């Protein structure tokens, strides 16, 4: 598991890792709320 | 033809006379270095700018500087 | 003798190279009276690819 | 009017291309800090990474927000 | 009502725009049965326009001579009038997460140099403390000011690499 | 070397077919250059103008219209047989120029024979700025 | 002689090699003290030359690199079966090809995207496809949507098999150098085996499948009541009625009687007038004839059992005396160098891949692909330039070939060296001819600009005008429709609807109408001819002069692909072979754009359109006669003309392609820093970043550095050739989704 | 759209500035080469030693702010 966790703890991982978690974090944003304009609370 | 400097940092591995395909660098003894050796240009006339003395040149900054202008038939790289 | 401590960081304040105001680790100190004897090694190395240079005395000194 | 306007706009732009080269080629030719050591201009080029960087954090700056609401919109 | 804009809920140009998006909507609705699916996709793409049409007004926005909601940008007048929403608290907002990356990024450097061969640490991340980081860094402009005051955050310039000139 | 050669007119060249790459009317109107070696044996080399040329047991003749192509095939010739030649130059009006090591010992070694030109003795960098010497003819690194 | 030499075991499974990114070059192996050590690992990544001098590993290296392409290219196909079982209008489509738009990509509702899932009809909602895959799903006959599930599944199991087969025939069972050079074996069993028994298959499937789904698809059967394909296979009287030789069962094949089979391996000439496509009896006996063909060519050389050939005796005696040996050593290079291999099958791609391209805009072989006028422009398009992609790859292994794995002693007076030899003259006379070329073609095209812009069009190279006719291909179209009158007697009708003299229509669309060439077709095949020569004068100069020159005899020496020899001889930039691709690139991209927009004209004014009662009406105005000579109309009647519906895309469903039409241009227009700019001005910018991010203590342990001149020009041609790409396709998709 | 044109303005005038001044500071001296004065004003480069120095003089840098120039015009 070592040998394989030192792989996955490199950079194209990280670069996936990152990615996958913001922009699934904004594609959910922006479905369960609609579009807005404005921060009125 | 072009200009070749060689200034005091240089410090003798003798490799620039041997990334220079054109016979313009000479070693020559000296007493300000390790090795005893120090570049020279005899044959500066012969030079076309190439840079491959620059390229391995270790120094920081280089021993070896050539300079361009005034380019001649030989300078050019012209075989016509 | 004449130069720092073999294995001390010094800094290099010579304008031209490199590694102006950066700290490098001294390999060798020349006791033969040349022109540059203090020869240090550098972390990182420079746009040619070499990570170690020489200096004269002038130019070494202690970083704070 | 309109070809007035782009022609002497091109014309200022240009001239302003040309004095920003004779200023690096005043910087490079003729300079001697020997000459002027710790006036404004011994100053300028002492902190000039400061300013380069400046002028490129808000370039890169300008450019990435304008173009952020361009492709937006 | 700055700068010659109406409000988006008294601008006739806004309930045009309105009305047109609704015409070209239900013009698709035609070609479908009600019992389909594009016709469900078609009725929730209808109820999200006319929710986000909803919620643009009565929010303070504003529009001017193009049916299309306008941004105030200057504090203060966005300030005073219902405006904040705009781009004044988005700019705290945004601020808050540049300065979250900005910090966590340093942190991580500075842990890096001080280790054996440095480099190989950028294409070689370690999990746990950057997680680790990543978690302590929601006070950001806390540890910022404190470093700002006492060196850590700068550094002199006689160990920065400077131009020869 | 110990004594300046003179090469032979009567020395044999290598067998090769005809290739457009090669002496040209630089040539006739002005010098060329000329490249010797002495063999040990029938081996295959590569021209640094054309293709492939099978050479000469004993003397052999090259003739270059660049010093440029003499040195690549003297670069060749150590790297791949430990061969070292030498090259001339040959002018337009028949004069005989010798520019592989006068030394005769390779510009990779010293001999303790050769002066040191064009050697600066200041540090790079430390030369002055162009105003100093402008209007003067001479360049900063040329002091 | 021929056996199976196979090491086992000799790389252990592991990830230990993973945990370190650099370990193919022992350049990169010590650490990344610089940026450029990232963009060397990624571009050092699969080149094995320098990894190691064994041929033996290189040669594992690139079995497995092949069979992991293969993987990745299964599970493409797979995905694309898998989209079409499962987000398509396939069941649509099939009961109404002429009015219901294909569609197999479904966007999701999250943000605005509910625009792009256009009314394509049928009920359905989605991307407007363009690849064609629904009329290849008709030529083979499938019927629901279980069966593109079956195969999407069966693909993905075999994507799965290569992977495991790339994993084992490295890591557990590696071949030895003795198993890669049986060229003989290698060429039999792809021959013989792989071409001719895939070439039987097909056969076999058209006859037994798509032959009976077909004749039933286009008589007016609903799908739903038309057999499975396994009725026809196992039940004889269901393929009877269909096909009456069938009832004599498989008698007059080995009773030498085949002319029983004249129903179902038909030789037709043109198309199908219900469906538009080739008929499916002659694609049948074309892919039987195609594996008796591959079947003979495949028993050819000789491998263990003494008779055959021997292609080094057949290089070997093949030696004519204008040039001197003859072939006589290239059976050495081509078994020991990858490279030159490489250059050779990626020519004959590329080339056999625009061949592709043009035998489908020729002969749409597949039913409603005519009409379809989208996927027939994509498929053109698209094998265009792949096969220029191809091509251009092609030039540049051979040039790296000629870097690396040339060597003067097995060649002394063989064609390679003497194509050495007399390079100059082969690129001096390729100049004389691109300068003659490019003169009377584009210096034509000037002059009837100037001649329209002066008010004198009787001046002009035009129809009405004194005209360049082209007589040698219109005396082929001529002898090619009189073809099957004298010299094909056998043949129903002409080969193709380019010369013929009827026109084709399905659902009241032109399928396939014939094409009249004039003074504007002779301009553009001639300015096509100036374009391909320079290119190939580009490749062939960058290849002839990797080794040595006459600027630089030592170019052999500093690599294939390096910057430059400084400034020198006033410059020596660009002079490497890797340039010469890198501007071959950008001439093959002119080079392709050019034909196809000369396709897409000439399709839209003179094939493609909608035929009426009175006459036929074309797409256009029929004005490629009359604006095609000049260059500003070419510009206003083809590029302003058209893209008014990309341009107005916006709100629609094809909105999508002028989105992708401007970031195109934003691409194509950012490559230009990569491509006009150097790297030391680019390296100081980076210095005084270095030194802003250094004044607050966040200077990275990996040193920034600028990209190489190499690499600077690698990144400005890709963003270039991907922005021309996309540029092209987003116009060319919405001009003919919009209209067509 | 004016204030967005007008800000798009502000960054090519801005960038057109950022090249234009690093070239004129880095007329004379820079980290990757110091003795950039003793070369001229325009000069081709230094070589393809220290990673590649093409496009390093500040008549190349001009040559680079023209087209940036061209763009802003
Ligand atoms: C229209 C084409 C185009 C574009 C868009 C740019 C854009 C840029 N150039 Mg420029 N340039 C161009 C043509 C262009 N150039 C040409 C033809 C020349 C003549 C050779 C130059 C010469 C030139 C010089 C000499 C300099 C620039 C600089 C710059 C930057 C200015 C900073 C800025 O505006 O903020 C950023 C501007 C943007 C447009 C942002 C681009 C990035 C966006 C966000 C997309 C990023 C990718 C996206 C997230 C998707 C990710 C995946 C994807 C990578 C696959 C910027 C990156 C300066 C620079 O880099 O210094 C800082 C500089 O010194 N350029
Ligand atoms: C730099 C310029 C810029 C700016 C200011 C915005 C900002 C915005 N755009 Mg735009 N956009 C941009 C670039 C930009 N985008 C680019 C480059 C593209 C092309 C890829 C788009 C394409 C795009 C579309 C197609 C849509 C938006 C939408 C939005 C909104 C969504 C914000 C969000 O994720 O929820 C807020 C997110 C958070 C609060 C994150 C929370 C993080 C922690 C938990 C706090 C917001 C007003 C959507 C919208 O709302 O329309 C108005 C919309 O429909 N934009
Ligand atoms: C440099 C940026 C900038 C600019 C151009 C403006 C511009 C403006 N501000 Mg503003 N402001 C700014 C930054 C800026 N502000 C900041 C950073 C703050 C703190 C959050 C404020 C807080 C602020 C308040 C509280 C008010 C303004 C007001 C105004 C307006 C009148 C200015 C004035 O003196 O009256 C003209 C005087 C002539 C002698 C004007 C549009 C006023 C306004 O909206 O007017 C009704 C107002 O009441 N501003
Ligand atoms: C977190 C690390 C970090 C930090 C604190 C800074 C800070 C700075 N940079 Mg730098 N930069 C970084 C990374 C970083 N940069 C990277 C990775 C790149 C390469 C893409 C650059 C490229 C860059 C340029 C080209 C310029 C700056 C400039 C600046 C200054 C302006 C502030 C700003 O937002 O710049 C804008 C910064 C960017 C547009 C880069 C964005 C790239 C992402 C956000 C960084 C990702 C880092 C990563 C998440 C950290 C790891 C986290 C850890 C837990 C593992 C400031 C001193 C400017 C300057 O000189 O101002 C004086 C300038 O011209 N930077
Ligand atoms: C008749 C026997 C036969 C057949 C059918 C093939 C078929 C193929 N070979 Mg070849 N090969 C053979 C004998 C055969 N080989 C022999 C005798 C040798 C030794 C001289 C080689 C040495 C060889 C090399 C060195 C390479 C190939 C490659 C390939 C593939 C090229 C990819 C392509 O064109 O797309 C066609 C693609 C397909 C048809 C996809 C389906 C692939 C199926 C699963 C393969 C089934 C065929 C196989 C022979 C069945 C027996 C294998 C068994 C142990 C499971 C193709 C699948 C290339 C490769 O690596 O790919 C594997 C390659 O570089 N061949
Ligand atoms: C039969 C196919 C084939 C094969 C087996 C090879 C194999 C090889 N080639 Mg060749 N080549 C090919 C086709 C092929 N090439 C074609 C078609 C071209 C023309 C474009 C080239 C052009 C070419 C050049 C110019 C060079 C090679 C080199 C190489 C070697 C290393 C390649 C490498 O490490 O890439 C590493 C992989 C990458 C860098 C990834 C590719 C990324 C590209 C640049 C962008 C792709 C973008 C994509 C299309 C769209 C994405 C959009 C984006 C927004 C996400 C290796 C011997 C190099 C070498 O040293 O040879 C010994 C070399 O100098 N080849
Ligand atoms: C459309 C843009 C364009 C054009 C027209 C040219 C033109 C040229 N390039 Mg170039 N090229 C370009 C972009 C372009 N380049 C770009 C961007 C690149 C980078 C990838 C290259 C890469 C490249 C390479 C790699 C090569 C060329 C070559 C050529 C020449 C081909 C000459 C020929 O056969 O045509 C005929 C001539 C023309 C089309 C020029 C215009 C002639 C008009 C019609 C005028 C006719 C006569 C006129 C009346 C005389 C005027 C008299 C007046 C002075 C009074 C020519 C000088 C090749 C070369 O040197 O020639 C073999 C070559 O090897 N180019
Ligand atoms: C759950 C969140 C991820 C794991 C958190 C724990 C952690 O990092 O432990 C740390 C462990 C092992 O920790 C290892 O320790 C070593 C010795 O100190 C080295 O420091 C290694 O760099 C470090 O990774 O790593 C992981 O668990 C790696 C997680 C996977 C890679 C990052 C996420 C990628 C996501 C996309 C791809 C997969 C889907
Ligand atoms: C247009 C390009 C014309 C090239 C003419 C020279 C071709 C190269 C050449 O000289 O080839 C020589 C070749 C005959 O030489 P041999 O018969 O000895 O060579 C044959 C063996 O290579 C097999 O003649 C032709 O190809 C005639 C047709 C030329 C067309
Ligand atoms: C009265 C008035 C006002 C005010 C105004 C002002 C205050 C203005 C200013 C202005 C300004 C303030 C401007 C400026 C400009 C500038 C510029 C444009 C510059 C340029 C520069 C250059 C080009 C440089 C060069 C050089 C170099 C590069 C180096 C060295 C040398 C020299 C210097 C030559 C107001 C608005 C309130 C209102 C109305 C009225
Ligand atoms: C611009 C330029 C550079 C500078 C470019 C560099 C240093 C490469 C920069 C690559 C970046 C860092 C890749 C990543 C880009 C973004 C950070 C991605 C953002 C993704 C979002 C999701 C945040 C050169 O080095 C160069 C060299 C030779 C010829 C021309 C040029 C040239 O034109
Ligand atoms: S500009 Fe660049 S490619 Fe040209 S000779 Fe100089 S360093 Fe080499």
């Amino acid at each position: 598991m070592k040998d394989f966790t030192t792989y996955l703890s490199t950079a194209p991982v990280v670069g996936l890792g990152w990615a996958i978690f913001t922009s699934g974090l904004l594609i959910e944003i922006n479905r369960f709320f609609p579009d807005p304009l404005v921060f009125s609370f | 033809a072009h200009v070749v400097k060689i200034y005091d940092t240089c410090i003798g591995c003798t490799q620039c006379v041997r990334a220079c395909p054109l016979d313009v660098l000479e070693m020559v003894p000296w007493d300000g270095c390790k090795a005893a050796q120090m570049a020279s240009s005899p044959r500066t006339e012969d030079c076309v700018g190439c840079k491959r003395c620059e390229t391995a040149c270790p120094t920081d900054f280089l021993s070896v500087r050539v300079y361009l202008g005034n380019e001649s038939t030989r300078s050019l790289g012209l075989a016509y | 003798e004449i130069g720092p401590k073999r294995g001390s960081l010094v800094k290099v304040l010579r304008p031209e190279s490199y590694w102006y105001n950066q700290v490098g680790k001294v390999v060798s100190v020349d006791q033969s009276g040349i022109r540059y004897p203090v020869v240090v090694r550098f972390e990182n190395q420079n746009y040619a690819g070499v990570s170690t240079n020489n200096y004269a005395l002038d130019e070494v000194t202690d970083p704070p | 009017q309109a070809s007035l306007y782009t022609h002497h706009q091109y014309i200022a732009g240009f001239i302003m291309c040309g004095a920003f080269a004779h200023g690096a080629i005043f910087f490079i030719r003729d300079y001697d800090p020997e000459q002027n050591k710790g006036n404004v201009l011994a100053r300028v080029l002492d902190h000039k990474e400061a300013i380069i960087s400046h002028l490129s954090w808000v370039s890169l700056f300008l450019g990435f927000h304008t173009l952020g609401l361009y492709v937006h919109n | 009502d700055i700068a010659g804009l109406t409000p988006c809920s008294e601008s006739k140009a806004y309930n045009k725009l309105e009305r047109k998006e609704l015409k070209v909507l239900d013009k698709r609705l035609k070609k479908y049965e009600p019992g389909s699916a594009p016709y469900l996709a078609l009725q929730a793409t209808k109820e999200r326009t006319e929710n986000r049409f909803k919620t643009y007004a009565k929010q303070g926005l504003l529009c001017g001579n193009d049916g299309l909601p306008h941004l105030i940008s200057d504090p203060g007048l966005a300030l005073r009038f219902n405006h904040a929403g705009e781009v004044f608290i988005p700019t705290f907002g945004f601020l808050y997460v540049a300065g979250y990356i900005g910090h966590v990024g340093r942190q991580y450097i500075i842990l890096s140099k001080e280790d054996a061969k440095p480099t190989d640490k950028e294409i070689i991340l370690d999990v746990p403390l950057a997680l680790k980081l990543a978690f302590q860094g929601w006070a950001w402009p806390l540890a910022s000011i404190q470093e700002l005051r006492n060196g850590s955050l700068l550094e002199k310039d006689e160990n920065i690499t400077v131009s020869p000139r | 070397p110990w004594k300046q050669p003179e090469l032979d007119p009567d020395t044999p060249s290598p067998i090769f077919g005809g290739s457009t790459g090669g002496l040209l009317r630089k040539a006739q109107v002005e010098e060329f250059y000329v490249t010797t070696w002495e063999s040990p044996k029938e081996q295959i080399f590569e021209m640094p103008t054309g293709g492939a040329a099978i050479m000469r047991k004993g003397p052999n003749l090259l003739k270059l219209a660049r010093k440029e192509h003499c040195l690549a095939l003297t670069t060749q010739l150590r790297t791949k047989f430990r061969m070292s030649p030498c090259f001339y130059r040959v002018y337009a009006d028949g004069k005989v120029e010798y520019l592989h090591p006068k030394d005769g010992v390779y510009p990779e070694k010293v001999n303790a024979g050769r002066v040191g030109v064009n050697q600066n003795m200041r540090s790079i960098g430390k030369n002055v700025d162009p105003i100093k010497v402008k209007f003067t003819g001479s360049e900063p690194f040329e002091i | 002689k021929v056996k199976i030499a196979v090491d086992r075991n000799p790389v252990e499974t592991n990830f230990e090699k993973w945990a370190k990114p650099g370990h193919f070059s022992r350049a990169l192996a010590k650490g990344p003290n610089t940026t450029t050590w990232i963009w060397n690992l990624h571009a050092d990544a699969h080149d094995f030359d320098n990894h190691t001098s064994d041929l033996e590993e290189i040669s594992r290296k690139v079995f497995s690199a092949h069979f992991g392409q293969l993987g990745i290219i299964l599970i493409w196909l797979s995905g694309m079966y898998f989209h079409g079982a499962r987000f398509s209008n396939y069941e649509g489509w099939l009961s109404d090809p002429t009015h219901i738009k294909p569609s197999a990509q479904v966007v999701w509702p999250i943000v605005g995207q509910e625009i792009l899932n256009g009314d394509v009809g049928g009920g359905f909602q989605g991307i407007q496809i363009t690849s064609g895959f629904f009329q290849l799903w008709r030529a083979s006959g499938i019927t629901s949507e279980l069966q593109l599930y079956s195969t999407a599944i069966g693909g993905l199991v075999l994507a799965a098999a290569c992977f495991f087969a790339g994993w084992f025939h490295y890591h557990k069972a590696a071949p030895k150098l003795e198993w890669f050079q049986n060229v003989e074996s290698m060429l039999n069993h792809h021959l013989a085996g792989l071409l001719g028994l895939g070439s039987l298959a097909w056969a076999g499937h058209q006859i037994h499948v798509s032959l009976p789904v077909n004749k039933l698809l286009d008589a007016g059967v609903d799908p739903k009541e038309i057999p499975l394909p396994h009725e026809f296979l196992l039940n004889q009287s269901i393929i009877a009625d269909l096909y009456p030789s069938f009832s004599k069962g498989l008698a007059p094949f080995f009773t030498l009687n085949w002319a029983e089979y004249s129903d179902f391996l038909t030789f037709k000439g043109g198309l199908n007038p219900v469906t538009g496509g080739l008929w499916l009896s002659d694609t049948a006996h074309h892919h039987l004839a195609i594996a008796v063909l591959f079947l003979v060519a495949g028993h050819q050389y000789r491998t263990n059992w003494g008779i055959g050939h021997s292609i080094k005796d057949i290089l070997e005696s093949h030696k004519g005396p204008f040039t001197g040996n003859g072939h006589a050593g290239l059976y050495e290079i081509l078994t020991t160098s990858w490279h030159a291999q490489l250059a050779i099958n990626l020519a004959l791609f590329g080339s056999l891949s625009i061949i592709v391209a043009h035998h489908m805009y020729a002969m749409p072989p597949y039913p409603y692909l005519a009409t379809d006028y989208g996927t027939q422009l994509s498929l053109f398009t698209h094998h265009m330039w792949i096969g220029g992609f191809c091509v251009v790859g092609a030039g540049a292994h051979a040039a790296i070939f000629m870097v690396r794995d040339y060597d003067p002693t097995n060649n002394y007076n063989n064609l390679l060296d003497r194509v050495i030899r007399h390079r100059d003259a082969i690129i001096s006379h390729l100049n004389w001819v691109s300068i003659f070329l490019g003169f009377h073609s584009f210096g034509l095209y000037i002059h009837n600009d100037t001649m329209s812009a002066l008010g004198r069009p009787q001046d002009m190279f035009s129809d009405t005008a004194i005209q360049l006719q082209p007589v040698f291909a219109q005396w082929i179209q001529n002898t090619h429709f009189t073809a099957p009158q004298l010299t094909a007697p056998n043949a129903l009708a002409a080969t193709s609807l380019t010369w013929g003299g009827d026109v084709v229509a399905v659902g009241g669309k032109v399928a396939m109408m014939p094409i009249a060439l004039g003074t504007s077709d002779f301009l553009v095949h001639h300015i096509h001819a100036f374009t391909i020569h320079v290119t190939v004068l580009i490749l062939l100069k960058g290849v002839l002069f990797a080794r040595s020159s006459r600027l630089i005899p030592d170019k052999a020496n500093l690599g294939f692909r390096f910057p430059c020899d400084g400034p020198g001889r006033g410059g020596t930039c660009q002079v490497s072979a890797w340039d010469h691709v890198f501007l071959g690139l950008f001439w093959m991209y002119n080079s392709l754009s050019i034909v196809i927009f000369h396709f897409s004209w000439k399709m839209q004014s003179d094939v493609w359109g909608t035929v009426t009662d009175s006459g036929v009406s074309h797409i256009t105005g029929g004005n490629f006669a009359q604006s095609a000579n000049t260059i500003n109309g070419w510009l206003r009647d083809f590029l302003w003309a058209q893209s008014s519906q990309v341009i107005q895309s916006y709100g629609s469903a094809l909105s999508a392609y002028g989105l992708m039409f401007l970031g195109a241009h934003f691409v194509w227009a950012f490559s230009l820093m990569f491509l006009f700019s150097g790297r030391g001005y680019w390296q100081e910018l980076i210095e005084s970043i270095v030194w802003a991010h250094n004044k607050l203590r966040v200077a990275p342990s990996i040193q920034p550095r600028a990209l190489s001149i190499t690499q600077g020009r690698a990144v400005g041609v890709a963003h270039y050739l991907l922005g021309g790409i996309a540029t092209t396709w987003s116009f060319f998709l919405a001009r003919i989704i919009a209209v067509g | 759209g004016d204030f967005l044109v007008h800000h798009a303005i502000a960054l090519g005038l801005h960038t057109t500035t950022l090249i234009l001044v690093k070239g004129a500071l880095d007329a004379r001296g820079s980290k990757l080469m110091p003795d950039k004065k003793d070369f001229g004003y325009s000069f081709p480069c230094d070589g393809p030693g220290r990673g590649g120095t093409c496009d390093i003089s500040a008549y190349d840098a001009f040559y680079l702010a023209v087209f940036w120039m061209l763009n802003t015009i």
